[PDB]
């Protein structure tokens, strides 16, 4: 009760939702999409100053609480590994600091990265327009093989945000929610949500027994960068051969991936990637 | 106390009271230890009733072991086999079991088992050498229901029962496999009104009938005699009884009696009932082989399969017949007066397919 | 993947049949009209989907189709309550107007006419369906109006579908009280024929015994449909039981006819029910049964020729005690109540089925009869010498010489007759233990 | 940066449906009408607060009949916007109900409301696009907002174009004797300047009216509600973002794979409904998207097609309110095992589902809110209906007076000859989606 009423740790936990786990929707939302806008113009994005002030003017609109806690400094093979090592911190006031550990704070990074990345590959789709694309036989044709080859990619992205969304962040944080009130003591507590934080990292894929899995995905994301790019660029970037051969590629990886989890489900590795299965053979 | 953490009331200090003078006797009484033991047995036994009969849903288990473990859901088990016999056909894989629960488990969504939470309890299990890695060279060959039971009824449940239903369950898939290939054959054989009558599909239609008789004959005995006195005859024991063991007890006579009307106990039955299986499977499968009219072969393959059923048949009436003048199990004396509800088979000189091709 | 089989009233009489099966079965299931279902009649093991389909709300609108040519009665189901709960396209209004007058060949030539109209609904239905084992025709062949589009459809779905079963609750003419239609012979004759080819298997339903037994049990002088028609839904509601409750036997509708159905020629079955609306174990259920009073159709006119049950079953409701049907069993046995066919197998079986707990029983034990026996085939000869001095008089066919059809020829009338002799013919050798042998 | 909608408020039952929507949103979030506000949620992303810090909503009030904008007015909901946001312009009692005529007349007061708009367009940091809310039946309606589509289109090639059209039914007459003619013009310009339409049969809301709350009057208050519980769900995403979907891009994006073919329809569930209870009750999620399914839950009198060659291409279902991934799951496997859906012929389809959650000042019928946008080409039968009346009426030479009598017109008729071909090679790729290749 007297860390509950004194130390805020309710708030703590939903300013950690908000920001590492993707609900503060319209400010990160905002800060990324300047993000990319930034990466796809050849702008400053790096920029540590440009990061800071971006995040402090993000959070203080609605958390002048987490206006402090928020601050980017991230510094720095593939168009997502430029998103890599990004930097993001928090501030755990003592004796909240027995609570939160570094190993936390980095945990948070890499789900919040993961989070960044997806919704790096979700703007990209998301921000061309068909008009777009149409204000810039065979240029109708590869128009139409551009439009195949987005919609399977929206389709591929959709499902991986909504796996994002419950199978490791809603159903995850729902149960800390109510499981955190459960537990009375500090030690209960600390070790409900060290097991809720190793859930969402394995539900994140990010053990190395799957590490191959992941890197599968995100080269099909890698895939869209330059697809977006292609897409701006008009049709005089690309040809038959261009788009097809590009399609191909994503339609050999979704096959290795549709292979890959039924073996693995058919294996009993984990019981959370049948959704995936599902979503991939969905359509 | 072990589900308390994860009983006496408060009559523990008579116990101990009880104890106390038992102690201070200078000669030992067996019989008072007896009687002491058995009032307190009564006692722990009357709560352990009231603590399961109305608070632990013992019906409830029991219906659904009925309904599943024992059929009861036709709907239900007749689209499971038809669905899931193009992949049991052939010897199962390491991906069988899932393929198979997942048909189960969307038949029983499209056949309307939407209220039961216990359908994600509700699972299945191939057995399987190559499964493991004569084998099972189907997945009917080898299947069995995982079920989970919890505290306190888990304690009745043992593994044995689970395997006797295992085997039941085994028994009763195999005789509705028969009953819907006989179904489908005289479906098929209901399309060929449009059609003139030839020799062969009048042979086809007298074995169809034959066997479309057994097997009726069979499961009708099935459904009633093997299992409405049984489970009429439990519930009635758990309705009266009072106590842990009566249950336990009554239970154990139910299912005692429920394997003996099984008749896989008898060696010989059971190896003419697998005969009979096989050579009804044989006929559908040959049947299958002719959409039309059967062919010079398909004559052949009916003549041969014709004659091991006549065979058969002699077989079961004599085994059937192993002995009417001295004592003999009473339910089958009822299967076989079932069978000879006009004795069509002393009619029929004791055997089915006696008749010309 | 249920067994699906959509339901076809026909005529006046059929759809009148259609129409009290559905309020039958709502009240069985507590189906309130307009696809409603109240809450404390749906925590049950009974079964919405086989005469029922699952809308998209989970309410059980009836797999019912409504077809006449007479649009009187489509106006008044449709004022009826219920009207809400069917399916509104399923429903089909008789545009033509004056219909076929109750014939045969009118019927047929409207239906004929309307193949597609009805074809194209038929299909949007079926596709809707999931494991369609077959159609159930509810109808009259006797209104001609129902007769020869019942007819016409019967061999349109013979034709389209290869697997979909033909079910037919044939409601026979009355032959205790003639009316002015005397081309009923003719027209039902008819429809036998294609009820001979075109149906897989036909359920007979006389009105001459339900008027008879109306007249006394019931002690109602009129014979009115309305009270037919109740004991009619009545005793096929009871007949529905095993396909809507759950059970180990008798769960689908080709396992329901396939033990009373030996031969494909064989197909004609009458039917029972007990307790008799008048206005215990299973001996007395059955002999009950067996008294003829009890029969709900019209039965073999002629005991010196022995007719013999061919197929017997029995289905009971409620109270079920196994001892029961042992001794009936041996009772059967020794009283000799039932008759068998030598040539193949006659045995005697009987189902356990439930009672609805969500309407008020009246009999701990409800026993229906299915017998498949060969007194129904003297019906036929009384249809068909009913037909043949209507021949003989060569009047009134001036009536089928109205449409070319029948002016043309009368052919198909003789080929009808012919085929019922066939059947009666086959029906008598039946009696004799020699049937195998054709 | 943030978002903002625009509303642009325009003919009478647009107008009407306009000012209906904005005092719902103002009602559901506790707004009192006078712009003042009392007690993640947000309500600012479609008001905005001016300098007398109130909550005015984002909308531009225009009539060329302003007997709607008096009838707004005399309603304490004038406070709620600015007197400069309604603009009111009156020419002689609006276009008489012709296409051309209002065309003309929005020419005419071009700056008077175009320096209105890019005013609210500079007053707003980002925005979500312009939303044309309008009914094309009336000529007035249909030119003016042809004219705006175009006006826009020159000057914000950049930003989302929506239009909120109440399509009267082409299957009859209506009072309009050049209506069909009014209608192909305004759906040329959809077609060419509108971004994407959302279909709204006016014959099948005064139907679904009549249904769902037996009623037996066409009550147009009764459609303006439907319409505004219908666009209030909407905006509900875009107060909740839930997991994701904090734009209406993503949302609109699913629904267009041809910058021609993005016309959607609409269906909305709890409908208000007087023959269905309207409390709160639970339902699964298969409950949700198979109540939907019944064409009496679809606002819309077109139809699905799954007999000739048009199948739907998406199914964007957006359920807010409590979620459960295996109801989810279980949805999805057992809609495609029912074959709920259909693929587009030549190449997969796929079911798009929003896992969103309500906020707690919209009235709820329902724990969860489900909304369906089907862009399932079985919906051209209406376009082909008003084809077939404009080619009837073009055969029989009638009502090209009321376009004659515009020098327009006066040059010629070729305008009209352009826009039926315009449709038919709409239809034309309606029925061509079933195709890998869509002309």
């Amino acid at each position: 009760r007297t860390l509950k009423k004194d130390y805020r740790l309710v708030e703590y936990l939903q300013a950690m939702r908000n920001f590492f786990l993707m609900e503060g929707g319209d400010t990160m939302y905002d800060f990324y999409t300047s993000i990319f806008d930034k990466i796809r113009e050849k702008e400053t994005w790096q920029n540590v100053s440009f990061l800071n002030v971006q995040l402090q003017e993000a959070v203080g609109q609605r958390y002048p609480e987490d206006s402090s806690r928020l601050s980017i400094s991230f510094e720095n093979k593939l168009p997502v590994h430029t998103l890599d090592g990004l930097t993001l911190s928090y501030k755990v006031p003592w004796p909240v600091d027995i609570v939160i550990s570094l190993e936390c704070q980095k945990i948070y990074n890499q789900v919040f990265l993961l989070l960044l990345q997806i919704k790096w590959a979700k703007y990209s789709l998301d921000v061309l327009l068909f008009g777009e694309l149409a204000s810039s036989e065979p240029v109708r044709q590869q128009i139409h093989r551009m439009f195949l080859l987005r919609v399977k990619l929206m389709h591929f992205v959709n499902s991986l945000h909504n796996y994002i969304m419950t199978r490791i962040l809603h159903s995850t944080g729902l149960e800390f929610q109510h499981q955190v009130e459960e537990a009375k003591d500090l030690d209960q507590l600390i070790k409900i949500h060290y097991r809720y934080l190793s859930t969402i990292h394995d539900r994140c894929l990010l053990r190395e027994k799957v590490s191959f899995v992941k890197e599968a995905i995100m080269k099909v994301l890698n895939l869209a960068l330059m697809f977006a790019d292609g897409w701006q660029a008009g049709l005089g970037a690309w040809q038959m051969e261009s788009i097809e051969k590009m399609e191909s590629d994503f339609k050999n990886c979704h096959m290795f991936l549709v292979t890959i989890l039924n073996k693995a489900v058919c294996r009993g590795s984990f019981p959370h990637l049948e959704s995936l299965a599902l979503s991939l053979m969905a359509g | 106390e072990n589900q308390n953490v994860n009983i006496l009331k408060d009559q523990e200090d008579t116990f101990a009271a009880e104890l106390h003078r038992l102690k201070q006797q200078p000669l030992f009484s067996l019989v008072d230890f007896e009687q002491v033991v058995d009032r307190i047995r009564s006692t722990v036994a009357e709560h352990l009733w009231k603590l399961m009969v109305e608070e632990s849903d013992l019906l409830g288990q029991l219906k659904i072991i009925k309904d599943f473990y024992l059929l009861g859901r036709g709907e239900l088990f007749q689209a499971f086999i038809d669905t899931a016999q193009h992949m049991l056909k052939t010897p199962p894989t390491a991906v069988t079991e899932h393929d198979v629960n997942v048909a189960f488990q969307q038949s029983a969504h499209k056949v309307l088992l939407d209220d039961d939470n216990l359908l994600p309890l509700l699972h299945l299990t191939i057995e399987y050498h190559g499964k493991e890695h004569e084998a099972p060279a189907s997945g009917w060959a080898a299947l069995g229901l995982s079920y989970k039971v919890q505290w306190p009824l888990h304690i009745l449940f043992t593994p044995a029962v689970l395997e006797k239903y295992n085997v039941v369950f085994k028994y009763l898939l195999s005789v509705r496999r028969v009953q819907a290939e006989l179904q489908h054959c005289w479906a098929l054989q209901m399309q060929r009104k449009h059609l003139k009558s030839n020799q062969t599909d009048a042979v086809k239609w007298r074995l169809r009938n034959h066997m479309a008789f057994l097997v009726d004959n069979l499961q009708y005995y099935l459904q009633v005699d093997v299992l409405e006195s049984q489970f009429s005859q439990l519930l009635h024991q758990i309705n009266s009884t009072r106590d842990f063991e009566s249950i336990r007890l009554a239970h154990d006579h139910f299912l005692s009696n429920l394997l003996a009307q099984s008749f896989i106990l008898l060696k010989p039955v059971f190896h003419c009932l697998n005969e009979i299986l096989d050579l009804c499977h044989s006929f559908c499968s040959l049947v299958s082989q002719n959409l039309g009219p059967l062919d010079e072969r398909g004559a052949a393959q009916l003549s041969i399969l014709v004659k091991g059923f006549s065979r058969q048949s002699s077989l079961l009436f004599k085994i059937l017949s192993s002995v009417r003048n001295h004592q003999i199990n009473s339910d089958l004396a009822q299967l076989l007066l079932r069978l000879d509800y006009n004795k069509y088979y002393t009619q029929a000189g004791g055997t089915l397919g006696s008749f010309g091709m | 993947m249920p067994r699906e089989i959509i339901t076809l009233q026909l005529g006046q009489c059929g759809n009148q049949i259609g129409f009290e099966f559905w309020k039958q079965l709502c009240a069985e299931h507590g189906i309130s009209p307009e696809g409603i279902v109240e809450e404390f009649a749906t925590e049950g093991t009974d079964r919405k989907d086989v005469f029922f389909y699952q809308a998209d709300d989970e309410h059980y609108i009836p797999r019912a189709v409504l077809l006449d040519l007479e649009p009187r009665v489509i106006h008044s189901i449709l004022n009826s309550p219920y009207a809400k709960l069917y399916n509104p396209e399923n429903i089909y209004l008789s545009e033509h107007g004056g219909g076929a007058g109750n014939n045969w060949a009118s019927g047929f030539s409207q239906g004929e006419k309307i193949h597609e109209d009805i074809f194209d609904i038929i299909d949007r239905e079926a596709d809707g369906s999931d494991s369609l084992e077959g159609f159930v025709l509810c109808h009259s062949i006797a209104g001609g109006t129902g007769s020869g589009l019942g007819s016409y459809l019967l061999e349109r779905l013979n034709d389209r579908y290869p697997k979909k079963l033909v079910q037919t609750y044939s409601v026979f003419p009355n032959q205790d009280e003639m009316s002015d239609v005397v081309v009923q012979p003719y027209n039902s004759l008819l429809t036998l024929k294609r009820l001979t080819q075109n149906a897989d298997c036909v359920v007979v339903l006389d009105n001459t015994a339900l008027n008879r037994i109306a007249t006394d049990r019931l002690h109602i002088q009129n014979p009115s449909f309305s009270q037919i028609n109740q004991l009619v839904s009545t005793i096929m509601s009871a007949s529905t039981t095993t396909l809507r409750y759950p059970g180990y036997m008798n769960n689908d509708l080709i396992g329901l006819i396939a033990s009373l159905i030996p031969t494909p020629r064989l197909h004609f079955l009458m039917t029972g029910y007990t307790p008799l609306t008048t206005d215990t174990t299973v001996l007395d259920v059955m002999r009950r049964l067996l008294q003829p009073k009890n029969v709900m159709v019209s039965t073999g006119r002629d005991r010196q020729t022995n007719h013999c049950y061919i197929a017997i079953l029995n289905i009971i409701q409620g109270e079920v005690d196994p001892t029961q049907v042992h001794k009936s069993l041996q009772r059967i046995r020794e009283r000799k109540l039932a008759n068998f066919i030598p040539w193949g197998p006659a045995s005697i079986q009987v189902a356990l089925s439930r009672k609805s707990p969500y309407l008020p029983s009246a009999h701990r034990v409800s026993g229906l009869m299915m017998a498949n026996h060969t007194s129904i085939s003297s019906l036929f000869e009384s249809s068909c010498q009913q037909y043949d001095k209507l021949r003989k008089r060569e009047a009134f066919l001036e009536q089928f010489r109205k449409e070319d059809i029948f002016k043309e020829n009368f052919d198909e009338l003789d080929r009808s007759r012919e085929v019922v002799q066939e059947l009666i013919d086959e029906y008598h050798a039946a009696t004799r233990p020699d049937y195998i042998s054709w």
